[PDB]
């Protein structure tokens, strides 16, 4: 939140954790149109602290202000050896993340036995 | 303008999210979590055996949400009712919801 | 949740029929005068040979499998038909319905 | 003298897979050599009955005439006749059974009424009731299951099938079934049963309990866990 009150650039990270062995690949695509590392950047492949299992690397992607009032949300694709389909699309908008506001607005009825 | 986040039709739960567009100031904006658990009041513990207590718990956690307290529409529950009409005893399929399914 | 409110007008001598979806599968089709006082919904016409008090003997249930309207007509008009009529379907009928429409008086 | 021509129940003809049809004779005297024989609308003979049923104690015989049809030809409409021949009538006397076709079928509607409150004051006796409205033709067949199983005829009493007030010919019946008072307090789900024509499955049923007719106590535990999640 700090980051976006400057109206300048909000970074998106993209970690990809417990990954052994090393050079896990990473992609952004805005709108299912790929992204250029141009506009993004990548962490070389890294070592974890406490389990030397698998090892950690980092993705970080940098955009405007006004882009977050629509989103587009910045589908971060990677591909690894160890996956399926050596891909496991993520992405996250505005519309997720922590809301500031529940209303439950739980009903209790005695004839909506059948939720229709 | 309200992207349907989950429409849940086992134990009715109708969650969902927006953005809320406030005026053009900073980004303060809010974002919505509009749950709407119906609760059936009426039902029995198994969905499909009227023999069992009625229903005292309703558990919700929101991350299975994406046994069944309430009754599917297009679905169809039924039942084998012993009937007899004398001796012999035909054991015929019954239905506890009639008009969701048809024979 | 189909709303489609139309302006079919209306008068004594005058006749209206609205036009409702079935399921064709012979269960419970309604047309139903929804009542912003009660906020409840009252049953108008049904698949059963129930007729609503005020509509006994001007109403007429016109059923067609063959092209998908369920569709229903009113013989005359006293102009105080004037209301949410929606149609729908199951046993019940207030939290059943399944399209709605307002009809006109005059025109 | 008295000859009876009972129709077959549809409660015969859907579970006994023996859509027969019978006539009893009573009222007259105990005597032998009674030629009961059912035939059909064009004179001819069907196959006959057997094992002759006994006298009753009240000084009057008793005798069943049965025949074997098959369902189509009931569903068909034929004017069956059962004649019977003795030499206590000179003149042998026909009854007959058919079906009267161009009757709508309609599906009849099961409610399940619990005791009154002021009945379960008395702690003498409780009575459920369960009615089937809308129903035609007549003749539907209802029973009561407590907790899975069935009952007796000798607890739950049915009415005939009387016609309805605003209905054209669509009729109802009432069943009452008359249980002891601590019997309904503690649980033991009473179920009603019905099988009529008309029903989609041609059987339904409605269940009562201590806890869902009428209550005075809506005991409820909601818990809502995980309300932010993922
Ligand atoms: C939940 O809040 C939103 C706006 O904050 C409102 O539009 C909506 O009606 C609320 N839900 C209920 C059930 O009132
Ligand atoms: C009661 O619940 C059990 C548990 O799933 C299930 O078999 C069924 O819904 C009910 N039992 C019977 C015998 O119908
Ligand atoms: C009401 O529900 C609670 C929750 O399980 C239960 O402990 C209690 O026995 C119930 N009361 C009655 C009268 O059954």
């Amino acid at each position: 939140r700090e980051q976006l009150n400057l109206r300048e650039s909000a970074t998106i990270t993209c970690l990809v954790t417990g990954f052994s062995p090393a050079d896990v690949f990473v992609q952004w695509m805005q709108r299912g149109q790929p992204l250029s590392p141009e506009k993004y950047v990548t962490s070389a492949p890294m070592p974890e602290p406490q389990a030397p299992g698998r090892y950690f690397a980092h993705s970080i992607l940098t955009v405007s202000e006004e882009e977050w009032n629509t989103g587009e949300t910045y589908t971060c694709v990677v591909a690894h050896e160890a996956l399926p389909n050596r891909v496991t699309e993520r992405t996250v908008d505005k519309s997720t993340g922590k809301p500031t506001l529940y209303n439950v607005s739980l009903v209790m009825s005695d004839t909506a036995g059948t939720c229709y | 303008e309200r992207i349907v986040l989950v429409d849940n039709k086992c134990k009715c739960a109708r969650i969902t999210s927006r953005i809320i567009r406030s005026s053009e100031d900073p980004n303060e904006d809010i974002v919505e979590r509009n749950i709407r658990i119906i609760v059936p009041l009426n039902n029995r513990e198994n969905i499909s055996d009227p023999t069992s207590p009625l229903r005292t718990r309703f558990v919700y956690h929101l991350s299975d949400l994406c046994t069944c307290y309430t009754y599917d529409r297009n679905k169809c529950y039924t039942a084998v009712v012993p009937l007899v009409y004398g001796g012999e005893t035909k054991m015929v399929e019954t239905a506890l919801t009639p008009d969701a399914c048809y024979p | 949740r189909i709303l489609p409110e139309v302006k079919v007008e209306g008068e004594l001598g005058g006749s209206v029929t609205i036009k409702c979806p079935l399921p064709e599968m012979h269960v419970r089709i309604y047309l139903c005068r929804e009542m912003a006082g009660s906020g409840t919904c009252g049953t108008v016409v049904s698949t059963t040979n129930f007729i609503k008090a005020e509509y006994k003997g001007r109403v007429t249930l016109k059923q067609y499998p063959r092209k998908n309207l369920f569709l229903v007509e009113v013989t005359q008009l006293t102009e105080s038909d004037s209301g949410v009529y929606a149609c729908g379907a199951g046993m019940n009928t207030d939290r059943g319905k399944t399209q709605k429409v307002t009809l006109n008086v005059h025109s | 003298i008295r000859v009876f021509a009972i129709p077959p129940s549809f409660a015969s003809i859907f579970l006994t897979k023996s859509t027969k049809l019978t006539c009893l004779v009573t009222d007259l005297t105990t005597y032998d050599s009674v030629t009961i024989s059912w035939t059909r609308q064009n004179g001819e003979a069907v196959k006959t009955h057997t094992n002759i049923s006994e006298s009753h104690p009240n000084a009057t015989f008793s005798a069943v005439g049965e025949a074997s049809i098959c369902e189509d030809d009931w569903n068909s409409g034929e004017r069956f006749t059962c004649t019977v021949t003795h030499t206590d009538l000179p003149s042998p006397l026909k009854q007959t059974i058919s079906r009267p076709k161009g009757v709508a079928l309609h599906r009849p509607d099961v409610y399940l009424l619990p005791p009154a409150r002021e009945q379960l004051n008395l702690r003498e006796s409780a009575t459920i009731t369960c009615l089937v409205t809308g129903f035609s033709p007549a003749d539907v067949f209802v029973q009561w299951m407590q907790r899975g199983q069935p009952l007796s005829p000798e607890k739950y009493v049915t009415s005939a099938p009387m016609p309805e007030p605003q209905a054209p010919g669509r009729y109802f019946a009432h069943s009452i079934l008359t249980v002891s008072e601590e019997e309904w307090n503690t649980g033991e789900t009473y179920t009603c049963v019905v099988a009529h024509e008309a029903l989609p499955n041609r059987v339904t049923e409605r269940t009562v309990d201590k806890s869902t007719g009428k209550p005075t106590l809506y005991n409820v535990s909601l818990v809502m866990s995980d309300t932010a999640g993922t």
